[PDB]
């Protein structure tokens, strides 16, 4: 009973060890992927940022487009 | 090429101690005066440098016989993630004692309950490693068409302490150089009393396509404390004149436009990354 | 130091439940990101047409 | 201390863990959709241009017919 | 109490990347809120550009 | 089974609009890959196809919080003749939002004036046997139909069978059996006669039901119908009665939804 | 084709026996060295394996009359869980007496009763290609199938083609693609994404099947799987899927019996 109670205790403890070692590598990979998640967002964001000049581009084209066919009708 | 090592090891489970008894050594090469050297061997456990054991030394023989027994006290259940180091070294009066060879025995190879010892062959020990063991990561982004170059410091990990009894007070510093000089400087935000940290801060600068195989970019980790001379952890350098990863991280860069690629980087000394910068 | 242990998982804890909410809304990015696909396949195919009919009035008006 | 207190730091270090491994699975979920939504804005952006080089032509052609 | 220590350096990493993951956490969610305004702006934009163009292709080939 | 969804409502009658709020859902079936599904409700007014309202998609999660709140200004007047329609969708990228469940709400049976909050069973808009033997004799008039013995019939079991005499639409004949207490497979072997004439043999329809006994409201298990504009077994043991007179066959039979079977019965 | 049979199926009640008659056989192929075979009809009862009834074996001729009658005494209760079955042989003098054709009734859907009559085709009891990409990216879990091209399909034709994703045995995901009419070769060039988590990658199931579109009753053409427990190009083409991410791999494939298929897709 003692014998088993104090290896219990032991076992416990290399468990919870190996347990927070397990924790540090999940937040390693969240680490990394959150990383990588933020580059990703940059990317994207000056992605969207030249939509946004195509946008306005079209826009200004459009309304050069219908000052020439208000002017020819 | 050294020669080879005669070793016993054993167990003690009545006091709970490592029995390491060093016998002897044979084929020692000489490295002294004499034709032969004058070796000693240093023990310890492999795990922590703790409380390491010398033997007497003995004069000019290539085949010392030390026959001498140190004792670990160390549990049963520590010891099976315990390595055990003899390293044999020549002793010289007037100079720094020369490493002979080394040997390395991993305690979950061992098997304890007889008696062991055995002759094992000496290999010759491991050069030292980098210092510093801290690493910055970013990101580069270059548009060609409005020469734009998007620095993103992103975040370092495992830098050097700088502080005493703690942890370090780290900033990045970012210069641009060219032939020599620097022109634009740059820094960030300083995160106090941490490991690893996060900045996320990005930079810009203007650099036209012409110059863009002729431009240096050198990111410094430094340590802040208020009074007196900012010290500083390290420092890489990519671009113009640059080699290893951080050459690839450029042309990764380069090859890949209107895109942003992130890096790891390894920290080197300040004073081989400006004699690098010193050239040409 | 059951301080630390319990002082961690309330950090751990709060960083839930921010990214849950991060999450959602990336989800919420992604409707948008659909949508504004679908609006801009149909103006680059009104675009086609327009210029077509603008290549066509060109060769009447000129 | 005891068996007892020994068990509950097990516990908590347990749940601990779970916590953690949400967390992670949640920032891998983020990275996966923010991928995802990339290749979408890729494409979104493709038929963006490609309509700024139609209507660009087609302003061209009305402004060189109206005159 | 090695065993006990070891342990107590890992939740210590463990706490320290996880205030960084909290960080990152923030900036995350705040560009990705104000990228989602900028995406409903850029709707706004398309929508009316569609519109702009619908009408003036309709104008266009009526004049044919 | 599709899970529950718990919602509130009232109606503001200061502004003169409806007050439709979504709670919450519990224990909804997983759709997708990783066990879990990304459910949003969609809730709307079946009298007006005005856009849909839409709560925001949570991420992997059976049991949604939504705590979000509706309003569809239309006046009192107006409110009985519409429909209120909350149905749980299923989040995904590259496809069809596929619908975890649905639920209807006619306007005219719900009261307001006191604040209502409810759970209520999605459902999913895509959506026993009994034997018996038939003898007709056409010089007689006499029609034999012998309930003997149903099988499988869905547990609360307390079976009965009722058998009905149709014409034209219009319910005439209602017989029924012995009451069978506690039975899977209840054995009745009872006869029943009626008076057909042969000029209308062609024109009758002859309803078997097999129905649970409560103290009360009387519950439904199954019914089949044989005769007229019937198809399947029914139609080839019909033809098997007429074809073979002073003679009685039997078969067995599979139960039909009352509502496919009255929707049948509903030609006259 | 292996000709055809005409045979005359009815019930006596009053003796409870089955009366199954053995009219004729018409175009029936030739087996024999002379350019006709020596037909004659082996009709029995599939329940049991009481000793077969054969007709009288008929001299070189492609079109028999044999004209028989056989009786099975058996009651009507047992006889719903009986199979009748009527197959031509080939007489030989020095050998095994090969198979002409072969016809199998189930006797639950035999209605009895009105005298039966009618023409069956005897079956031999031994008994086009659709190309498309996959592309499967693990960091984004997105599987793109582009449905390419099909050739060589049967006609009547009227081809489709109909993308479903699987796993463990249950049908998740449907979709399909535009319908090309009147073509031997129809090319589609459509793609279609998919939400796979990195997780279950081993263990999704991607069935891609051509079919015929009739306005009715969907026909089928042929239909092909890939992914777990599949053999040939197909586990090579997912394998190259796997192996190479971020990139689209191409491949043709050829369209298998659906029988085969789901049999292969019924392990779960
Ligand atoms: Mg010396
Ligand atoms: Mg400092
Ligand atoms: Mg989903
Ligand atoms: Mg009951
Ligand atoms: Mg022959
Ligand atoms: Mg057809």
């Amino acid at each position: 009973e003692l014998e088993e109670m104090q290896r219990r205790a032991d076992q416990l403890a290399d468990e919870s060890l190996e347990s927070t070692r397990r924790m540090l590598q999940l937040v390693e990979e969240s680490k990394d992927a959150g990383i990588r998640t933020l580059v990703m967002l940059d990317e994207q964001g000056e992605q969207l940022d030249r939509v946004e000049e195509g946008m306005n581009h079209i826009n200004q084209d459009m309304k050069e487009a219908e000052k020439n066919l208000k002017d020819l009708g | 090429k050294l020669g080879k090592l005669q070793y016993s090891l054993d167990y003690d489970f009545q006091n709970n101690q490592l029995l390491v008894g060093i016998i002897q050594a044979a084929e020692l090469p000489a490295l002294d005066m004499g034709g032969t050297s004058d070796p000693y061997v240093k023990v310890f456990l492999l795990p922590d440098k703790k409380k390491k054991f010398e033997t007497k030394v003995h004069r000019k023989t290539l085949n010392p016989v030390f026959n001498e027994q140190f004792t670990f006290k160390v549990p049963y259940s520590e010891l099976g993630g315990k390595t055990l180091v003899m390293a044999v070294y020549d002793f010289d009066r007037f100079s720094k004692h020369d490493i002979i060879g080394e040997f390395k025995v991993p305690m979950n190879t061992v098997d304890f309950g007889h008696v062991t010892e055995e002759w094992r062959d000496l290999q010759s020990a491991e050069k030292e490693e980098q210092e510093k063991l801290g690493d910055i990561c970013f990101s580069l982004r270059y548009v060609p068409t409005a020469g734009k170059l998007t620095v993103v410091i992103l975040e370092a990990k495992n830098l050097k302490k700088m502080d005493v009894g703690g942890l370090s007070d780290p900033y990045v510093k970012i210069h641009l150089m060219q032939n020599g000089k620097r022109l634009k400087k740059k820094k960030t935000t300083i995160k106090k009393n941490t490991l690893n940290p996060y900045y996320n801060e990005s930079f810009s600068f203007e650099v036209p396509f012409e110059q863009i195989q002729k431009v240096q970019v050198v990111v410094t980790v430094l340590d802040y404390d208020k009074i007196g001379k900012n010290d500083a952890i390290g420092k890489v350098f990519v671009g113009y004149n640059s080699t290893g990863a951080e050459l690839r991280h450029w042309s990764d860069m380069l090859a890949n436009p209107r895109r942003p690629i992130a890096q790891w980087h390894t920290l080197q000394v300040e004073e081989e990354v400006d004699a690098m910068l010193a050239v040409k | 130091s059951n301080r630390r242990l319990q002082q961690t998982q309330a950090q751990v804890d709060e960083v839930v439940d921010i990214m849950r909410v991060n999450v959602d809304k990336v989800l919420e990015r992604d409707q948008k990101l659909s949508e504004l696909d679908d609006r801009a396949d149909a103006l680059q195919a009104g675009a086609s047409q327009f210029e077509t009919s603008a290549a066509k009035l060109k060769r009447k008006y000129w | 201390m005891a068996l007892s207190e020994i068990e509950t730091r097990h516990s908590e270090i347990i749940k601990l863990e779970n916590s953690i491994r949400e967390l992670h699975d949640m920032f891998m979920d983020m990275a996966m959709l923010v991928e995802s939504q990339g290749e979408m804005i890729d494409r979104i952006e493709y038929n963006v241009e490609h309509a700024v080089d139609y209507v660009e032509r087609a302003v061209s052609d009305t402004k060189k017919a109206v005159k | 109490m090695a065993r006990e220590n070891e342990m107590d350096e890992n939740l210590e990493q463990v706490s320290g990347i996880i205030g960084n993951l909290r960080h990152m956490a923030l900036d995350m969610g705040n560009e990705i809120d104000t990228q989602n305004r900028q995406i409903d702006r850029i709707m706004e934009k398309a929508d009316s550009n569609k519109t702009r163009i619908d009408e003036a292709n309709q104008r266009a080939t009526k004049m044919l």
